[PDB]
RNA sequence: UGCCUGGCGGCCGUAGCGCGGUGGUCCCACCUGACCCCAUGCCGAACUCAGAAGUGAAACGCCGUAGCGCCGAUGGUAGUGUGGGGUCUCCCCAUGCGAGAGUAGGGAACUGCCAGGCA
RNA sequence: CCUCCUAAAGAGUAACGGAGGAGCACGAAGGUUGGCUAAUCCUGGUCGGACAUCAGGAGGUUAGUGCAAUGGCAUAAGCCA
RNA sequence: GGUUCUCCCCGAAAGCUAUUUAGGUAGCGCCUCGUGAAUUCAUCUCCGGGGGUAGAGCACUGUUUCGGCCGAUGCAAACUGCGAAUACCGGAGAAUGUUAUCACGGGAGACACACGGCGGGUGCUAACGUCCGUCGUGAAGAGGGAAACAACCCAGACCGCCAGCUAAGGUCCCAAAGUCAUGGUUAAGUGGGAAACGAUGUGGGAAGGCGUCGGCCUGCGCGGAAGAU
């Protein structure tokens, strides 16, 4: 399906291990890193998990 | 309370036989008529049913309910089971007493050569 | 008889309800019958003004949205514990 | 003017438990054995054959039965 | 293939509680005596022996009664994970999940097999 | 060594924390078959009125199951032979 | 107490179960190297579970009050006819992750942790008082901000550049950047010290009164409000 750009906005230093694992699953390493990911319900839930520091180009 | 007590008392063996999942032979005894049914482990289908009301076996019987009628029902069920292949069903007394017509029917059924 | 102006709901959820309350609005529901229920949006000021009359509890309400006449009756209303404001109403089509 | 004991369900629904596994070690009988499930002297439900574990509500009293189906 | 009756399962208050009516064609029920198979922690109390000799008394099958009870939306409400803010004892903001109760509505249940009477 | 909470609906998770009891007993209170299975309350009894007993009912597990306490328990895990 | 040359990779803990124990003894957990092995493990989506916590409710165990124990109304740690989110177990699935998973072996280190956020117990529901479950920082993290100031906010330093963008925080001078704009509030240097009470101070707002005289609410000021060269 149509793909989307996911970019990391804020750092993940003080975030929870769950949020760190979510960022690892998304594939974001550094602040401002952008990745291309296909849009699926699982990816949408993963984004919503850490929505406070990820920007999505819908 | 007679029917309710009878059903409650029979429910003991009725549930006990279900754990091992074997075909069961149940008998419903009434002064007017007698019935004997073979029920599969599922509990919704009967392999063979015999009744005293039907004229197939009541022609030679003076009355539908008596020791002779019970013996005839037992022998008919036994022969039908032999020709169907029940493979040694278990037995249930339906909460009755194994001293009168129930015992006569059981003896008649076992006479054919059953191993229950 | 009385003319009521309302708006058609588009969003459903607690977020939408909070938006309506904060924007001088409040949602409402009309049901009754074999047809599906309809969610509507009504401004708070007009309903507050109309609630003053004693005939409100004795008159069948007429709703006109998108040029469609709906004849309903007040089945239930929701009132804040201490704030004199209206937040929701369930109505039955008569 | 002590030491806590271990309770609760050990194996939940969908687990392909083995024969003799203790599905639940409870105080009394919170759930009743159904098909292919035993009942120990201490009222412990243990599996009798390999398969999946299911909980089903049946009976006039609406009592939950623990049962094992084919794996 | 339709009505009625019993037995065997699923479902376990949409199967229940209260009220009026209907069932002896078949089936089911009330019962005589038991000195006879059997028995009372006394009682033939319960089971067993011979039915229409009479009946549907009571139980049970069915129709209506929405009176009680049950389930049950949409919506809202309280609550809550995550990030932030405030006057930080407490509350709010964006997002996700979402109460109980009640309202609309339903229902006086349904379904699988065997047996028997009437068609 | 056991009986519920604080202990934030898996288990676990604090301060001579809040709480008592067993440190026994039944060698029958063990196993098996048949049958039975209330408590409680209204009413009749010489007194009995409910309270020293029985039978006509409402009601279906509130009685019980050896224990201090606890869950689950009428196909009673009870209660007669 | 001391323990002497350099570079590279990974990189902890101050916790849980026993003690005639409290400074110590065993196992697990945490670190590293080697070997072997399953889409092994992690995030997320859907599905099957036991919940009995929040919420609600008095039907279950109980409490106060009301009409004269009967009925009703509110309420709860050893209250639930109902019942979340969250957490836990298992099954299926796209994507990412240097296998991050598991087992064995060699080597350890550590065994007075501190502070802060979140929800409780305790405490006189007075304390920057006390203990818990979870997470973060320091310990072992350099850099920027709060004047300095481990516990706060942003952010994890391989090296070099007199290159650009930005997070927190700021743009009158010290000192880099708005003496920028728009609509307001304050007269107290309030800002730049603090809650209860009291008050002819002000803008604004919904409701009164038979041209009329007054009441209610929000915002910002005043004594209490007091730190020692």
């Amino acid at each position: 399906a149509k793909t989307i750009k996911i970019t990391q906005t804020r750092s993940a230093i003080g975030r929870l291990p769950k949020h760190k694992a979510t960022l690892l699953g998304l594939g974001l390493r550094r602040i401002g890193h952008t990745v291309e990911r296909e849009d699926t319900p699982a990816i949408r839930g993963m984004i919503n998990a850490v929505s406070f520091m990820v920007k999505v180009e819908e | 309370d007679k029917k309710s007590a009878r059903i409650r008392r029979a429910t003991r063996a009725r549930r006990k036989l279900q754990e091992l999942g074997a075909t069961r032979l149940v008998v419903h005894r009434t002064p007017r008529h007698i019935y004997a049914q073979v029920i599969a482990p599922n509990g919704s289908e009967v392999l063979v049913a015999a009744s005293t009301v039907e004229k197939a076996i009541a022609e030679q019987l003076k009355y539908t309910g008596n020791k002779d009628a019970a013996a005839a029902v037992g022998k008919a069920v036994a022969e039908r089971a032999l020709e169907k292949g029940i493979k040694d069903v278990s037995f249930d007394r339906s909460g009755f007493q194994y001293h009168g017509r129930v015992q006569a029917l059981a003896d008649a059924a076992r006479e054919a050569g059953l191993q229950f | 008889m009385f003319t009521i102006n309302a708006e058609v709901r588009k969003e459903q959820g607690k977020g939408a309800s909070r938006r309506l309350r904060a924007a001088n609005k409040f949602p409402a529901i009309i049901y009754g019958g074999k047809e599906a229920p309809l969610a509507i949006e009504l401004d708070h000021d007009k309903v507050m003004n109309m609630q003053a009359k004693a005939e409100f509890y004795s008159e069948v309400l007429t709703i006109v949205v998108d040029g469609k006449e709906i004849k309903v009756k007040a089945q239930d209303v929701q009132r804040h514990p201490y704030k004199p404001k209206l937040q929701h109403i369930d109505f039955v089509r008569a | 003017t002590s030491e806590a004991k271990r309770l609760g369900v050990k194996r939940f629904g969908g687990e392909s438990v083995l024969a003799g596994s203790i599905i639940v070690r409870q105080r009394g009988t919170k759930f009743h054995a159904g098909a292919n499930v035993g009942c120990g002297r201490d009222h412990t439900l243990f599996a009798k054959a390999d398969g999946k574990v299911k909980f089903e509500v049946k009976g006039p009293k609406n009592r939950k039965f623990i049962s094992i189906e084919a794996e």
